[PDB]
RNA sequence: AAACUUUCAACAACGGAUCUCUUGGUUCUGGCAUCGAUGAAGAACGCAGCGAAAUGCGAUAAGUAAUGUGAAUUGCAGAAUUCCGUGAAUCAUCGAAUCUUUGAACGCACAUUGCGCCCGCCGGUAUUCCGGCGGGCAUGCCUGUUCGAGCGUCAU
RNA sequence: CGAAAGGGUCCUGUAAGCAGUAGAGUAGCCUUGUUGUUACGAUCUGCUGAGGGUAAGCCCUCCUUCGCCUAGAUUUC
RNA sequence: ACGAGAUUCCCACUGUCCCUAUCUACUAUCUAGCGAAACCACAGCCAAGGGAACGGGCUUGGCAAAAUCAGCGGGGAAAGA
RNA sequence: GUGAGCCCGGGUCGAACGGCCUCUAGUGCAGAUCUUGGUGGUAGUAGCAAAUACUUCAAUGAGAACUUGAAGGACCGAAGUGGGGAAAGGUUCCAUGUGAACAGCGGUUGGACAUGGGUUAGUCGAUCCUAAGCCAUAGGGAAGUUCCGUUUCAAAGGGGCACUCGUGCCCCGUGUGGCGAAAGGGAAGCCGGUUAAUAUUCCGGCACCUGGAUGUGGGUUUUGCGCGGCAACGCAACUGAACGCGGAGACGACGGCGGGGGCCCCGGGCAGAGUUCUCUUUUCUUCUUAACGGUCUAUCACCCUGGAAACAGUUUGUCUGGAGAUAGGGUUUAAUGGCCGGAAGAGCCCGACACUUCUGUCGGGUCCGGUGCGCUCUCGACGUCCCUUGAAAAUCCGCGGGAGGGAAUAAUUCUCACGCCAGGUCGUACUCAUAACCGCAGCAGGUCCCCAAGGUGAACAGCCUCUGGUUGAUAGAACAAUGUAGAUAAGGGAAGUCGGCAAAAUAGAUCCGUAACUUCGGGAAAAGGAUUGGCUCUAAGGGUUGGGCACGUGCGUGCGGUUAACAACCAACUUAGAACUGGUACGGACAGGGGGAAUCUGACUGUCUAAUUAAAACAUAGCAUUGCG
RNA sequence: GAAGCCAGAGGAAACUCUGGUGGAGGCUCGCAGCGGUUCUGACGUGCAAAUCGAUCGUCAAAUCUGAGCAUGGGGGCGAAA
RNA sequence: GAGACCGAUAGCGCACAAGUAGAGUGAUCGAAAGAUGAAAAGCACUUUGAAAAGAGGGUUAAAUAGCACGUGAAAUUGUUG
């Protein structure tokens, strides 16, 4: 809701700074195996589980 | 023109905290105004009776008027009504009279014993 | 109606987030913390879950200061400096 | 006759078996005794020039000091190193430190970044007001100190 | 051959508009009633078996108009 | 008195039949795109016989000609049977 | 080679492997409705059919039914497909860009993907208070994790005075703390403007609350702590500790009646727009005024005079009065009322110029009335119901008391006016649902609230419309069978079928009329009948204001009169009656009882087997028994 | 259209009749809401692991409903299935 | 430090950002998933396409190794005979 709390909005803001793709340059480093990232969080898909 | 009106506060509901009246804007336009509760007469301690010449308001909103204007410039006033207080002090006045009248009465019996007894 | 129709009517928490362990455990009704048995002074752990254990365990998190014993231990828990040694 | 269905073959598909590999498991043996109110285990939130995670770290934040080694790091960018040196490095060691909010968790609370109390220091006109900063204030029990209570036992 | 149009044949039921000494009554102006008059007023009458529709699986039309045409592609003892 | 309680009858009423017909929409149908599942030993024309009251395959006959579409509900399949 | 198998050739491939004798085992598969993974026929098949519906041109683009602009046609129809919120979600919000994947088609579009941006408070919530309730403390249980306990079998602490036997004395009693509501209680903010996205938070103007310090003016006082009024009480002030009293906070449901705001409706006027074959002095749009203050007023009630039967006053509703009515005169609670400040300078409407942009500039106006069994909110006075009587606390004020403190070296410890200073922390985007929540999903389900226009009509019924939203749910063609949904049918009228299942018939309103039975309340809209359109008239039902003389001078007396039974002005919706007129229909769509005779059964209203049974089951009031001082 | 109330007509009074007024009820028709009676209903690998349409019950209260809180499996709660 | 153990459906659930992703109100439940090449030398340049890509032409010892990547079986499919 509107109304949150300040613990509330501390994960959210967490979880919002988290929600991207990887950096392009990942995937050019020596020996990498990372391909895309496979903990994105969206918001119809999986729940924050707050 | 729109006639119809939102709450201007994040309570969605009708309770006696949500008060609110319709006006119109120099704007032109039909909008809420949130509004109080209504003050309340204080009533006589004696008859229960709405003291006339007292302000009806919230209760805080009684700190910030002068004292004139929060009582009546008699005995008890702005507490009890005329009439009550008129009948406190002819009540008052009759029963010391009595007690006047009941201990010389007592008097009057004990010296009338001790005379019978010496 | 008690399938579909009465799932409609699940808008509430039961659990929030508890302080000690961070899980979506904490009885809202209660206070009660169902993982880690906040507030109580000892974590809640049964035998009966190996399992539950090994997820909870010392090894499982950071051993921010308990990573760092062993080396104190190979040393002799000495202080002091290397003889020579720039400072104060 | 073709098409269709089926059979056989070659090549091409589909799929991931087989073979070979293994910075991983599994079992056995040998050695060692070292968590925490001097705040542990665990949790949350943060920290890189360019990172979401894993790793490392804590506002001194992919780290500081110190010791050793002795020229890198590297995906890009940018800089090196007086190379005859208080010196690179995502190096090794590690005795000195830093170590946010919490948690046995400790002013009272916490579904709140809520409300206090004591003592200093600094700033804003400031004896009164406002603000910032620092150090403290849990419980049970022991030893001692000091202040007490009770015809409980006495002396005078 | 096609699209229109015209004529026929069917279906409905008398168009819009204008007019009327038709219209229960009401209100004005004056000759104060002698269609007194003017205004309104469902409706009625006339123009008007009128208007509208008519092949989409109705009919006719070298001689009422306008347009189209001897292709293209595929295959075959 | 009240009743989405159970029952019999009467008047009205009618496409419940008699006895069926016609119209409209959405499907079904055809096309473009998209696109499953149930089920599946192998397969699917019958008749008589096949001791154990059962034949789809065996015996003896009838026969029997590519590849297909809409329907259909006799077997055969099909009931979280 | 009988066989399980063994060996070789050819092709592919890229790093290890085999024979013999012994040793060793997790050592040999077709089945286990196995186990895991992969793949077929079915099959380009079943469908992709609820929520009325789409079309034209242009642009973009490789490509357009489902992108955009314009042009049309429709729907939601104010209990919305509208405008905002609570829960829940957490960036879905806004801008720019976009291959694949997803949006059961398509996609240039997107809640998808990529990069950035966006949430501003002393006044809105939280924060404070207590509710139902929950947890510490004392203390007692329990082997113990822990259980009870929340005022107790607790030394559970506040204030004042003191120069002396200086290292004390006095007063008081109430207990014990914390958590617990973004719908309860509660200090205080409004209007205009502004962004791509926030705004009672930003900007501008204009205010308020709380707390603190200390001035000026005014007030009080030499009769020390104001004056006036018969009174109700008034006025800018006008001392007031301990300890007490009282009020507010603070309160049910329902009924009609009256006041006020807003909405709806009607008339005129200016300005603009549309219609214009004909008609229409026409139809439509703007015409607004906040918080905060000042002033004048507004039911109840209270005060003064006086003394009422020939009882009077008086509500829609029969209450009030010698416990003092009526009448007359006053005092007051109560504004969302009138006027004024705010404030026309704003907002809105119209016009004339300027204008590459940057940017605008200047004129004119924004007015006056009416109505009501209307709708909605609010206030007031009544009334009804209860074997039901409908929170608490924080907090604020008044009073009783008279402790202290107080003046002419002037004093002031004045709830008056003005002035000075200060106000921390989060939360604030967006959705709130036929795509932002839950249901495995962008699921025809479910999920708490306000605000709610015009017509018809009894009516937030159904149907049509305005504002505001949509036009989203795979599309094109054809019109076989069988379906689903909606209809009609001559004559007969239940002959059908287990059974009138289904359908049809009835239905609004006015009037006539209405049986048995009955617990006398009902039955009852029983039954059975007569009517309903349009037009032109008639009648009835209201409001406001207003009386002649004689003196003093627009008010005071002394009279005189109840034909004002009259005039003037204003206003609305019902009801009844009559003529004329169309007709196959007149509650013309919509909406809307079929009725009757009986039987069984449970008294009734109510409740349950969420997802096969709604009932003679359960409950119920009434009745009866038992136990307990 | 219950009590209460007004008027008129009677009655010695109590009361009786007539016309109004008033607005009672776990009363009634019925919109929303709540519920869930019926239909050879739709749907039956559905829009849905209970949905859709028409119809129906109730609709001023033993009515409907949110949040906070309480009762926990040898249990609870139960107008009782 | 080792093994007459297992060799990615085996061996711990986990050889990989595994007690992760994901699910459940919760207690808890809990995967899948390794291998281009010696070296990225991971295809310059030309050309066709809107693009994805295709064709030439290089790189490599090999593209019959093209970040769908060692080998590449069967079920099942396409073309050709
Ligand atoms: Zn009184
Ligand atoms: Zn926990």
């Amino acid at each position: 809701p509107s109304h949150k709390t300040f613990r509330i909005k501390q994960k959210l803001a967490k979880a919002q700074k988290q929600n991207r793709p990887i950096p392009q340059w990942i995937r050019l480093r020596t020996g990498n195996t990372i391909r895309y990232n496979a903990k994105r969080r969206h918001w119809r898909k999986t729940r924050l589980g707050l | 023109a729109p006639t119809r009106v939102t709450y201007r506060r994040r309570n969605p509901y009708n309770t006696t905290s949500n008060r609110t009246r319709v006006i119109k804007t120099p704007g032109g336009q039909l909008r809420v105004l949130h509004i109080k509760k209504r003050g309340t007469a204080p009533k006589c301690g004696d008859c229960g009776i709405k003291l006339p010449g007292i302000p009806a308001l919230r209760p805080r909103e009684y700190a910030t008027i002068s004292k004139p204007k929060k009582t009546v410039q008699r005995a008890y006033g702005g507490s009890r009504c005329g009439n009550c207080v008129r009948d406190r002090i002819i009540r008052a006045f009759l029963i010391e009279e009595q007690k006047i009248v009941k201990k010389v009465l007592k008097e009057q019996s004990q010296a009338e014993k001790k005379a019978s007894k010496k | 109606t008690k399938g579909t129709s009465s799932f409609g009517k699940r808008h509430n928490k039961t659990h929030g987030l508890c302080r000690r362990c961070g899980r979506r455990s904490l009885h809202n009704q209660k206070k009660v913390c169902a993982s880690c048995g906040y507030p109580a002074a000892k974590t809640r752990k049964y035998n009966w879950s190996e399992k539950a254990k090994r997820r909870k365990v010392t090894g499982t998190g950071r051993m921010r200061y308990l990573s760092t014993v062993p080396r104190r231990f190979k040393n002799g828990f000495r202080t002091g400096v290397p003889k020579g040694a720039r400072g104060p």
